[PDB]
């Protein structure tokens, strides 16, 4: 009436089938796994059989027995007489994979019972924390085993099928007549060329030394998006709070100094342009800023999936100074912490089908180099971020280092990696009085 | 799901008639590719110099 | 040891707290729910009191009993004598919203037990169900529960709330028409221009080589904002004790050289200014100094929260040469140690909304450059202090290096970083015999 | 468990191969010898067939027996009934050279353990003997083993071998069609020389920095191999999905740019060249692609063998950015995890008798160095995969680093190791606007 | 964590008890004072039994251990005049 169900007749039938069907090892391997059994003697038999079918092909009854014997383990798993009882029975030929399907299905049910029992016990006696992390633990186990199982459409496919999807993309792009912006527009027209817009399943990075324009540039990207893109955007301001971000953004959008907003020393034209940018931003309701500090990728995925289901689907994410992201499991090793972060953000971008602007600092290696243009290496930690990304674009503004420069008011965006587009060195104009980058219709580069 | 016929038909739906490929085979492909490779290398080294 | 989790003293405690309090109801209403309880009589009491608080405002002992009678339910929820037990006990203090929140999340915990039971029920009872209708089903269950999430004070923060706060701050600033110093004053009228004062929550860093004047500069900032603001300032002199600091400060304010002070060889016109500055410093009672050596950030926090409690609220903090500050957990990896330190200081400034001065040092990377005018990369460790900061401002007085220099008595304050404002090069004048920096009326820099 | 190791299955298969093929005796004789075997009748048959293939050409079934009767040894090696089974078995294809080499290896091992026991006896049995004449015995024995070695290519050369090629120049060098290749044609004639093609039972490692073009190369290889072979090839793309891989490949072949493909700015003169190569890639159906994320080596094996059985036998395996491969057993220890995965891929290369393309990264140890031309150690994990691979080759395109260069458009393929030949350094040309390496027409290297 | 730290009624009993007055300073004083003594006798035991069990040790390398531990206690304790001093208390000593 109540039990973790397991079909054991079908089980042993599959066993004896694998015994007296020595060709067919992979077909049942599509669905059966070593731990997938309900009973452990069968796990022993199957792991021996698998180890041999990798190396030693001919085994039905007896050479498997010798393999079991070479480590001195006769009768520890029942007995060879029982093994011959297995080989004798089940003369079935037609169906083994379906028996394997139902056995694995019952095993999945069984593991669901295991997980539910773990939840109930770790609701009764989970031994010490705040239950804010317990709700997250439930969601974590849930979505983890979701990702561990759900992908069973997976398999190598045919070019006559892959080209269908490829040509579908080429059709819907060749269909839609538009300029060379297949993605999210940045507003900067000389950067859309090297980028074709922030493509919808990537981990963009925007890095530079501390006071160079990371947050500034990134807010300008999301501003231009929100004004153009008619879908939400997220702003994970882990560093500094919303009430600075938004002054800075009002100035970016309306070209007035920050001082003349955090002082009230402003004139009618400025009052007006503020009213205008405000009355624009209110009507759309695009932006969603999180002013929380020490987030984890778990929480980022949670909040993003929340804004997704309700408000259509997001179109862009910005994450300020990535390195503040945490995962307390890996708090003893920092490089692996950043690696987990980067993988989580890439998987997020692949999940919701958006880009993920992810800022990052740089190390003090480019200081003892005399060029000061950052290279892809000079990223603050772990070097996975120079691998997991479809796009890096550093920033370099020469007037910070060179007062002898004739290149001031000019900030150039040193692309440093782009898997599906060109390297380059874009050039733009910096006016930090109102925290904006603008286009530089000037000489070439 | 789809074969050469249906796929190339949907391909002609993109691009019109008389688009004949001028390869038709596996060897002329690599041959003309090497031809264009050397021709490109010529102007490439020219641009370097 | 193992039991369905539920708390009941908090339950009756909250209920009686509401019985003795008609004023404060909405705050608990924002957290607790009818179904939030374990036992049904108290569910009836809660929902009836809530219906009345919608309709009938006064509900302490008899209005609720009369209502529950109007629905004909006395003795179904215990009894009016039992309710007299509820109204008699729990006279507890304002710690009521704490009870509300904890019981809210206890309903969430009991929900977790129930939901794990539901999953285990679907598990034991497969009901001939497919794995693809099993996992995503039981996982969208927890997802649907996550959808509730009445903690609506986090990431899904629409823009209008941000702008509400921002306009509120701009009204805090424009409703008071004053000079262009929205922050702490320094006294240095040339510095407030490039700075707009020391902002209350930012982390300021003052940095120079060992005899360039940073303790002095910082003491002048604190002992000037002690004379202007009627608000306290702390001093964590981890490096030198009070009996040198205060001597130095008397010399600073009273302009008499320190050698005449301690040696006792000073004249009447000096003794007068000593009398005056002391009579000021004691007729304001505004300065606190902690001469402890190896302070961890928790100690710094506690010792600042105290003064932020007792003496109103504070207005400035100064920490001398933070590389003394420890956190013994991370004693092996110095870099992570300093990062923890800086993060703690920033968090403190954001917690109290008061400026943290945090003196730092510089590495010996200037000396092999022939310029010596420092940059952010010349900070002593970790590079976080040049990332978790909002105002770095160095000190470079040139006669230390170039003996034959036409800048003796000139000390320039190289603002090397500032988020919410410009960089530059302030000039001052160094008069060290009485340990002061003074303003400079001079040519164009 | 513990036994004298000797191959017997492949042994009899080689012997029956010599039976059913009088041609293949020369190169197999260059490796296997009568003393190279384990049991006696195999040695008898080998020495008989050696003496006969010297003089008596026809030996498959009968002339062996005839000579065996000439010397009068019937029923000494089994019998003609024992012999008939040998010609009966092993209908195998041309894969005999690898069998011969591994049996040579097994003979060398058998000699090694024999010598080990001899030395153990010599140590236990001094027989009134100084250890001088005992360690000298052991060392002379070891050198007599490793001296002969049947190997004359890894090391210096006597002048006889030098003058062979030197005088062969002056007479015989009309050999400029040196298409001497055994394995998968890489598609690069300047490269196919130094590597002798992909030997079909090895492990390849293609590695460089991210913006450098390695994935483009390891796509060009499978891209050519799909066309030249009529054999399937696999693509495990653990980084990015199929829809970008194929959009790259079409552009590599057709000689147009990805941009016009994903944009639609392309006329007849590109349409034709896309249609042609598309038609070619459909008319073979070789390539299979797997856009997984977190594969385990077990799944690599399973998904190579699901296809190795159906389609004859696969020709090439391509893994993308190896390090993503996990095994949840070693989810903590990274080093042994990587070493496990490397050994597993090498085991698969042995199993299916196919070449394994499996990429990796380079740590940031070259970027603190002006050379930047990588080496065997700059290999990002474990120092392990420089041992489990018969091949490594790295890349270096200087014009990512130096903008001024006169080495641009050019990309040397450093070969860092080979265990079946000499290393070298190819010099290709890179034109990433259509994502291709081409064979280079230029001066020496 | 319930019932590993006593009980729930056990917890409530402590609240029900001690309505005593503001002499919290002195109570916490003695409660702090006794534990350092407890640690002191603990260290005394450790030093003595370690003397019984040298484990490749000499007296020179042993009185050093004694000095080290005792003063590591003393310095870690002795700094109990710490705090942010009001300015009058500073200027008095100045
Ligand atoms: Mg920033
Ligand atoms: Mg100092
Ligand atoms: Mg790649």
């Amino acid at each position: 009436l109540k039990v973790p169900p397991h079909s054991i007749e079908a089980e042993q039938s599959v066993l004896g089938g694998l015994m007296l069907d020595n060709e067919r090892w992979d077909d049942v391997a599509e669905r059966v796994v070593a731990d997938d059994f309900y009973t452990r003697p069968h796990r022993h038999i199957f792991t021996e059989m698998a180890r041999l079918q990798e190396s030693g092909s001919p085994i039905d009854l007896i050479t498997l027995a010798e393999s079991l014997e070479r480590q001195g383990q006769l009768d520890s798993v029942g007995g060879f007489a029982y093994l011959a009882e297995l080989s004798k029975n089940t003369p079935s030929a037609a169906n083994i994979s379906a028996y394997a399907d139902i056995v694995r299905e019952r095993a999945v049910v069984r593991e669901m019972i295991s997980v539910a029992n773990e939840i109930a016990e770790a609701g009764f006696d989970p031994q010490g924390r705040t239950s804010e992390d317990l709700l997250d633990l439930a969601e974590s186990r849930v979505f983890k085993i979701a990702e561990s199982r759900a992908n069973k459409d997976e398999g190598p496919k045919n070019i006559a099928d892959v080209l269908d999807a490829t040509v579908a993309r080429i059709e819907q792009l060749f269909q839609q007549p538009h300029d060379g912006v297949t993605g999210v527009n940045t507003g900067y027209d000389d950067l859309n060329k090297k980028t074709a817009g922030l493509q919808p399943s990537d981990l963009i990075i925007v890095a530079a030394r501390p006071s160079m324009g990371k947050t500034t540039f990134a807010m300008n990207l999301v501003e231009n998006a929100a004004m153009l893109q008619d879908k939400p955007v997220l702003i994970f301001s882990l560093e500094m709070p919303s009430e600075q971000i938004m002054m800075r953004s009002l100035a970016s959008l309306s070209r007035v100094d920050q001082t003349k907003i955090r002082t009230g020393q402003l004139d009618d034209e400025d009052w007006a342009r503020i009213s205008g940018t405000m009355g624009i931003l209110l009507e759309k309701r695009n932006i969603y800023i999180d002013d929380s500090s020490g987030l984890t990728p778990t929480e980022v995925r949670s909040r993003a999936r929340r804004i997704a289901r309700e408000h259509g689907g997001i179109g862009l994410i910005m994450i300020d100074y990535l390195q503040l992201m945490r995962v307390p499991a890996l708090s003893d090793n920092r490089t692996l912490e950043i690696a987990e972060i980067s993988r989580s953000l890439k998987a997020l971008a692949k999940e919701l089908n958006v880009p993920v602007v992810a800022l990052s600092q740089l190390n003090r290696s480019l200081e003892q180099r005399a060029d000061k243009r950052p290279v892809n290496s000079d990223l603050r930690e772990s070097g996975s971020i120079e691998q997991d990304a479809d796009l890096i674009m550093f920033i370099y503004r020469d007037e910070v280092y060179h007062e002898n420069s004739d290149l001031k008011g000019i900030a150039e965006i040193i692309i440093g990696k782009q898997r599906n587009g060109p390297i380059g060195t874009v050039r733009l104009t910096f006016n930090g009085q109102w925290s904006r980058f603008d286009n530089y219709a000037g000489p070439q580069y | 799901m789809k074969n050469v016929g249906d796929l190339m038909q949907r391909l002609q739906k993109m691009m019109p008639a008389h688009i004949k490929p001028a390869f038709k085979t596996g060897e002329e492909l690599l041959a003309w590719q090497k031809e264009q490779g050397a021709i490109r290398s010529a102007a490439l080294e020219r641009e370097n110099r």
